[PDB]
């Protein structure tokens, strides 16, 4: 198979497809609540800028490398999204995946509307994000963390990027929920993730697909996503304050 | 042998009551059996023991059916 | 082609043996041929001087089995004895020659050639009563 | 790195020669550079030297399950490869437009000619059958890589010897050279390639050209034709524009040459079998020329293994024992423990709040 | 203990600068070296050269194991090659396995040493290859064979200098204690004195 790795069995069916325990029932909640979030900046020591984001069952680590050599008059922004194999129900192929490339592009088309590349001619920035655990809304964490990393690494941006997530209940009276989990996401019909700049009041990225076809549900999904991005901001406000207080006090 | 009754031990066609070959250990296989056994007998009738077993019932019957086939 | 058909059909092998099935041979080399180790001469009871052994044998009998001997003793009576070759020293139990013999149960004969149970010099010099060289045997008496 | 460039004096020199019909190393037009074969110790391994080119061929088989469809045959991989040592230019991933035409030449010749009998390489059907896999390597590039590679593959395939099995009823068994004797293969015919080079727009041709003659030539014509009188592949390439009498002349030439080459190959294989059967010594070792300065022979040697016990004993005895400051583990809360200089506080709390 | 049949051949191939085939018994390895030549600008280093080592097996394609055994040979040649005398150039060593019969890494190191010496590369000291394989009881065997290698519980290979016989390379297979590690190191130090005699006798005869 692969000549750059250790070869094992040719085929391997995971025991979930043989799991004799039938799928359970998620439950119910209040759709006007947010999972408590803890944010830390400046984690890694050998990286120019890094951040680690954890909230509930989600574990994502983001690090930012500095500008390197090689729309010029402007600098590029390389991106790379990759998630840990030990995340989720099943294992994943190390070489890659179409899902990883789609989410990498959904990240790239969302963090460039914030930084001003008209200050780095002929240079380029590389951003790497890693998901240690998938326990809820993921794209609402790969955006917040990769923006926090950029802000702690001293690159010039117009504003931050704060993400959120939503999902649609499958009942006869569906209602959108805020910060869904895997028990509330694999049983859902549609999902929406928004990327809002809280001060400039401009939507940075949008993505959504599913079974909701009336153009009156998406207005609430969008505007509660905007309320989520305006309610997650203060924690990231005090996180960069503490990060800069410690970095400056370290001199 | 004692896997069967006396009546099934005779050599009626030659009027004997027991008949085998021993004159050919080279071109046959029951004769090497007979060689091992006769030499075991001449070596055991000294009141000692012949380490290393010789045969068993099922082994001998499958050998003799094999030899009949061949 | 017909001989080959007769072989294949009647379940008889025409494959000479392998290295480890060959190598386990008594070394009848000219620089050192076979000759009896004297402790076995002690342990046995020679008769190559005091009694006569010969054999009639079919035309082409490159490998003798049958031998006998009848003489008279210091009284006048006729001692009877039949002497059959004792080939048990070159087939050890659970050997490769022994499994081989266990497989090829019976020597097959078609009327041009024979088919040696053994390799083709182990008995076709060393076991056949020829010449007047020494030869292990078993003489009932 | 790249290869030394070609001057404008060598081109002129080769072309005045070729016009005059005399070559550098003396051999006339319709000649080969003489050949020299050498056999390994385990079966299916040989070293052929055409002139100053070298190729190493090695066959090896293995038992797999036979895909889906074609349930009563076996498969036959091939993989040519060009070794960086053949010539300076060859580079692992920068010569990808010669490898393809070479692998193709080899595969079309060997697999479409139907000389190997892949019918009788089964054990069951739908179940395990032998999958052979030839392997050739180029060691030294001096022109005419494909003639040498073809002769090498032929000899390597005509010298292999499989394992062998017993099948009766519905039961398998696998032997070994001591349990059962390895078995040869079945080879219908011997397809052997020939190459021709054309010079100054087809006006002259030269049989068996080497690498300098290869840089002063327009295009190449290869004609693979097995023994008897049966052609098996041709592939014009390079820069050539050919006539129709010339293809026939070439076919005649390849016929003659393959006759002679098959003579040589058969004689060499017979002699090798005779040597292996007499009982003499064979192998890569007993091939090194002894009338030559760069070969030396030495029988075995105990060196002196009389002292190692004493030295080891004194070394173990003569060095400082492990010390005895033992460290302590600290417990924070089940799951995490720390050893080392430690941290002052129990854990951080409200450090900045 | 006794080293088995040894053989070597030099100047086989006409295209490289120096070629050397080294076979020890049944196993054999061929090697060739191209002298200091141009190097890609993206890999060049000032005040030093750059070493490239590639090994090709007979069955399969090289994987993680063969490059992991390429690192050892490169980091072994790096300690004996005076790169400072040739900066902004490249020296490459390529080893080819022709036949395998046991103790292949030692024969590859000896092939590399003889190819570098034939190629005319500035060297600080020669190096050798010795492999040890102690059996299930402790009986040391030097330069073993794959027959003994399969049953043995531990195989060790060492590379030794040619001046004071220190240790350069060490690759070990199997589990053992330190006492027999010391005794196999001493056996290797005792064994290299004959291989170095083969080097000296071969080169003294070559310039006759």
């Amino acid at each position: 198979g692969d000549h750059r790795r250790i070869r094992g069995p040719e085929e391997s069916q995971p025991p979930q497809l043989y799991a004799a325990d039938e799928e359970e029932a998620p439950g119910t909640r209040d759709p006007t609540r947010l999972r408590p979030v803890y944010a830390r900046a400046g984690l890694l020591s050998q990286a120019k800028g890094s951040a680690y984001l954890e909230a509930g069952g989600t574990k994502v680590l983001c690090a930012v490398s500095g500008p390197r050599q090689a729309a010029a008059l402007r600098g590029r922004l390389l991106c790379d999204f990759r998630r840990a194999p030990f995340a989720g129900r099943r294992r994943r192929a190390p070489p890659g995946g179409c899902e990883e490339r789609e989410l990498a592009l959904a990240l790239q088309e969302a963090l460039e509307p914030a930084v001003r590349l008209g200050r780095y001619p002929r240079a380029q920035l590389e951003v790497s994000a890693l998901l240690l655990e998938d326990g809820g809304s993921a794209l609402a964490a790969a955006l917040t963390a990769a923006a926090l990393a950029l802000a702690d690494a001293g690159v010039e941006m117009y504003d931050l990027v704060v993400g959120c997530g939503l999902s649609l209940a499958p009942g006869p009276a569906p209602t959108w929920l805020l910060d869904p989990t895997r028990l509330e996401e694999e049983r859902a019909a549609a999902g929406l993730t928004v990327a809002l700049m809280p001060v400039l009041n401009q939507v940075a990225g949008l993505l959504g697909s599913g079974e909701g076809g009336l153009t009156e549900s998406w207005a609430e999904a969008v505007r509660l996503g905007l309320e989520g991005c305006q309610r997650l901001y203060p924690v990231l406000q005090q996180s960069l304050v503490r990060a800069a207080r410690r970095r400056g006090a370290a001199a | 042998t004692g896997s069967c009754a006396e009546e099934e031990f005779h050599h009626y066609g030659l009027a004997l009551d027991k008949y085998t070959h021993f004159t050919s250990p080279i071109r046959r296989y029951s004769d090497i059996v007979v060689h091992r056994l006769l030499m075991a007998a001449i070596s055991k009738d000294k009141k000692m023991e012949i380490k290393g077993n010789l045969f068993s019932n099922k082994d001998l019957e499958e050998l003799c059916r094999h030899i009949n086939n061949r | 082609g017909e001989i080959a058909t007769i072989l294949v059909e009647n379940s008889i092998s025409v494959i000479p043996f392998s290295e480890a099935q060959m190598c386990e041979m008594p070394v009848n080399t000219p620089e050192s041929p076979w000759k009896v180790s004297p402790e076995e001469e002690q342990k046995r009871k020679d008769l190559r001087k005091s009694h006569l052994v010969f054999s009639i044998d079919p035309k082409g009998c490159e490998d003798v089995n049958d031998t006998l001997s009848v003489r008279t003793l210091n009284n006048g009576n006729l001692e009877l004895g039949v002497h059959i070759a004792d080939v048990t020293h070159f087939v050890a139990p659970n050997s490769y020659i022994d499994i081989e013999a266990r497989t090829r149960a019976t020597t097959y004969y078609l009327a041009d050639r024979r088919y040696d149970m053994l390799p083709s010099v182990l008995s076709a010099d060393l076991c056949s009563l020829l010449g007047g060289v020494d030869r292990y045997a078993v003489s009932i008496m | 790195m790249k290869e030394t460039p070609l001057s404008n004096c060598e081109r002129r020199f080769l072309l005045r020669a070729i016009e005059e019909k005399k070559r550098l190393d003396g051999r006339q037009t319709y000649d080969y550079r003489n050949i020299r074969i050498s056999f390994g110790t385990d079966y299916g391994c040989c070293i052929v030297e055409l002139g100053k080119t070298r190729v190493l061929g090695q066959v090896s088989c293995e038992l797999v399950s036979p895909k889906l469809n074609r349930a009563t045959e076996g498969i036959l991989f091939f993989n040519l490869e060009l070794s960086q040592m053949a010539a300076p230019a060859f580079e692992p991933g920068r010569q990808s437009d010669l490898l393809v035409k070479l692998n193709r030449l080899m595969e079309r010749c060997l697999r479409n000619s139907k000389c190997i009998d892949t019918e009788s390489l089964c054990v069951v059907a739908g179940e395990k059958v032998w999958q052979i896999r030839v392997d050739l390597h180029l060691l030294n590039h001096d022109g005419n890589i494909i003639d040498a590679a073809s002769i090498a593959a032929i000899v390597a395939l005509c010298h292999f010897r499989r394992p062998d099995v017993s099948v009766q009823g519905d039961e398998v068994t696998l032997y070994t050279p001591e349990e059962r004797d390895p078995v040869p293969l079945s080879i219908h015919h011997m397809p052997i390639c020939v190459s021709f080079a054309f010079f100054q727009q087809g006006t002259y041709l030269l049989v068996d050209p080497n690498e300098r003659e290869e840089r002063v030539m327009d295009g190449l014509l290869v004609i693979a034709m097995n023994k008897h009188r049966e052609i098996c592949t041709i592939q014009s390439s390079g820069g050539i524009m050919l006539l129709k009498d010339q293809v026939l002349r070439c076919s005649k030439i390849a016929g003659v040459k393959v006759a002679e080459i098959t003579e040589l190959i058969l004689k060499a294989l017979e002699n090798d079998q005779k040597v292996r059967k007499e009982g003499g010594k064979f192998g890569f070792a007993e091939s090194i020329a002894n009338q030559r300065i760069t070969a030396f022979k030495m029988e075995k040697a105990p060196i002196d293994t009389s002292d190692v016990e004493e030295k080891a004993e004194e070394i173990i005895a003569e060095a400082e024992p492990p010390s005895e400051v033992v460290s302590t583990p600290v417990l924070w809360t089940p799951g995490t423990a720390q050893i080392g200089e430690g941290v002052e506080n129990s854990w951080g709390d409200l450090e900045d709040s | 203990c006794s080293l088995r049949h040894f053989a070597c051949e030099q100047n086989l191939l006409s295209r490289p600068d120096g070629s050397a085939s080294f076979l020890q018994g049944d196993t054999s390895v061929l090697a060739g070296v191209y002298g200091p030549a141009e190097v890609k600008v993206s890999k060049e280093i000032f005040n030093k050269a750059t070493l490239e080592v590639i090994l090709r097996p007979k069955i399969g394609l090289p994987g993680v194991a063969e490059k992991s055994r390429e690192r050892l040979i490169r980091n072994t040649c790096e300690a004996v090659v005076l790169g400072t005398l040739h900066p902004r150039t490249s020296i490459t060593v390529v080893l080819q396995v022709v036949s395998d019969a046991g103790s292949l890494l030692a024969c590859c190191l000896n092939a590399a040493c003889m190819a570098l010496v034939d190629a005319g590369v500035p060297m600080r000291a020669l190096f050798c290859g010795v492999a040890c394989a102690l059996d299930s009881d402790g009986t040391l065997v030097l330069d073993p064979t794959s027959k003994q290698e399969k049953e043995a519980r531990a195989v060790l290979t060492f590379a030794l200098d040619s001046v004071e016989r220190k240790l350069l390379m060490s690759s070990t297979k199997g589990l053992y204690s330190d006492t027999e590690l010391q005794q196999c190191l001493a056996a290797a130090q005792a064994a290299s004195q004959h291989v170095f005699r083969f080097y000296r006798e071969s080169l003294q005869r070559r310039y006759s």
